[PDB]
């Protein structure tokens, strides 16, 4: 398969990430005022990465060659697990912590002491830990970040088998790379997909958290971020 | 047609063993749990003003029942038993619902879009009646269509469930290692059979599609846990499921 | 806490 | 959905 250019995907990943990557630590999360308030800080991040996720979408093969409404749909049913896979991968660079796109690190301790240790732990164990142990590259990332994008089962899809057709072309392009660049291990391609159920559940658990801080917490939520969460 | 070493062979012999002994046949025993008459009489739904209760009480009873066999089944798993208790619990809690729909898809009639559990026939308006929200209903039948279309041989069914069971990401597991390896074991053994497709009337990325559905079962297990609460008094009837979904 | 579930696992 | 429609266009 050449219809889904692996080169154009690894290139789309490269475009997203900031050219200037500096990292500062975050305060324990005892106070919502400080520049560093764990939860608050994640929300500022996800809002920013919301915009760039859009452009990451575009740069993906055939995504712009879809209806206006098939694009919005796929984002509504993916931005969650898509942004999660982003920082999940980025944070393989460090142990017991999370690298945020604002240029801020977040330690496992700031998590627990902010209430969100349960899920923070789950991301490192099911995502950050796994991608690392398996040495999953940036190309492979974009191929999963893409497969999630093109989710056939998204409800309200004007053309279901259309989105299911692209998610077949990424399956090909990717298995190629996994049997090409990584021929030593057979089931490498399969190992890369095995993390999808875990990310689905994690994505769901993360929505929950987001809904609580909105409808209860004093967590200052922003525009674009806001728009992406609308489902009881 | 790939190999299936001495171990993958034994693995599949115990899967279908304790499986035939508790599931895959239980769908016919659904009638034995007080099934409203119109489930026998397919040529007409439930009269608009008939009480809903009789149907619901039937749902509950068969719902609690399947789970009772998703358990009876796992108790005939040397390995599952091998695990500790705080873990045995958490695994069921994370995949009992998921698994019911797994085995239940085998009674799905793609043509009529209905479940046929012996002399009974369930429809999506029945769900509507029980109280399940239209949207959860759409999503639920959509999943089953998807799943049924793949025409997965029996062993391709018994294995898919195994993966749903043995999941380390489940909240509550303590042997996350001993479980992640078992998962890995299951995941591979299935990868074997799929390739050996004697007859090829299906896809090539069948497995890759399944994993998307295991994630649908994740999206679904969570959506259902909420539904039996939005439905007044339904939760109260199947306390077993209340625990599974606690 | 998980009364009936515990109940069911104990044995055959 | 105001915000998203704009990005997907321009
Ligand atoms: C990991 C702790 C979870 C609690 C808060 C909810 C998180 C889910 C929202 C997606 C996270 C956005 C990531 C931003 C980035 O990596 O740049």
């Amino acid at each position: 398969n050449e219809d889904m250019p692996v080169e154009r995907i690894l290139e789309a990943e490269l475009a997203v990430e900031p050219k200037t990557e500096t990292y500062v630590e975050a305060n324990m999360g005892l106070n919502p005022s400080s520049p560093n308030d764990p939860v608050t800080n994640i929300c500022q991040a996800a809002d920013k990465q919301l915009f760039t996720l859009v452009e990451w979408a575009k740069r993906i093969p055939h995504f712009s060659e879809l209806p206006l409404d098939d694009q919005v749909i796929l984002l509504r049913a993916g931005w969650n697990e898509l942004l999660i896979a982003s920082f999940s991968h980025r944070s393989i660079a460090v142990k017991d912590g999370i690298l945020l796109a604002t240029g801020l690190h977040v330690h496992r301790n700031s998590a627990h002491s902010a209430g969100v240790g349960a899920i923070f732990d789950r991301v490192l164990t099911e995502l950050v830990s796994k991608m690392r142990d398996m040495q999953m590259d940036k190309t492979e990332l974009g191929c999963l970040r893409a497969i999630v994008l093109f989710n056939p089962d998204s409800k309200g899809l004007s053309n279901p088998a259309e989105v299911e057709a692209l998610r077949e072309k990424v399956y090909a392009s990717l298995e190629a790379y996994c049997k090409h660049k990584y021929p030593e291990q057979p089931g490498r391609f399969a190992k890369l997909l095995l993390r999808l159920p875990a990310l689905r559940s994690i994505g769901l658990k993360c929505l929950e958290h987001l809904f609580f801080f909105k409808l209860i917490g004093d967590t200052p939520i922003d525009t674009f971020l806001m728009e992406m969460l609308e489902a009881p | 047609p790939v190999q299936l070493s001495k171990e993958q062979e034994e693995l599949i012999r115990t899967l279908l063993g304790a499986h035939t002994r508790h599931m895959g046949t239980m769908f016919e025993q659904f009638v034995q749990f007080r099934p409203p008459a119109h489930l026998f009489i397919h040529h007409q739904p439930l009269p608009t003003l008939a009480p809903v209760l009789p149907l619901v009480t039937h749902f509950a009873d068969i719902n609690t029942f399947m789970v009772l066999q998703v358990i009876k089944f796992t108790k005939d798993l040397p390995v599952f038993r091998s695990l500790p208790i705080e873990d045995q619990i958490s695994l069921l809690k994370g995949a009992a619902v998921e698994i019911c729909h797994i085995v239940l898809n085998t009674t799905f009639c793609l043509q009529t879009q209905n479940f046929l559990c012996g002399p009974l026939r369930y429809t999506i308006e029945d769900g509507a009646r029980v109280g399940f929200q239209v949207e959860f209903l759409e999503l639920l039948f959509h999943f089953h269509g998807t799943l049924r279309k793949l025409q997965l041989q029996e062993p391709e069914y018994v294995l898919l469930a195994a993966m749903a069971l043995f999941s380390p990401d489940r909240p509550g597991v303590t042997q996350r290692d001993e479980i992640d390896q078992l998962q890995e074991e299951m995941a591979l053994t299935l990868q074997s059979y799929i390739k050996g497709q004697q007859r090829r009337p299906r896809d090539r990325f069948l497995y890759a599609k399944l994993l998307g559905l295991l994630a649908e079962l994740r999206s679904i297990n969570e959506a259902y846990g909420y539904q039996i609460q939005h439905i007044q008094g339904l939760s109260a009837m199947m306390p077993l499921l209340q625990e599974i979904c606690s | 806490r998980h009364k009936i579930l515990h109940r069911l696992l104990q044995e055959g």
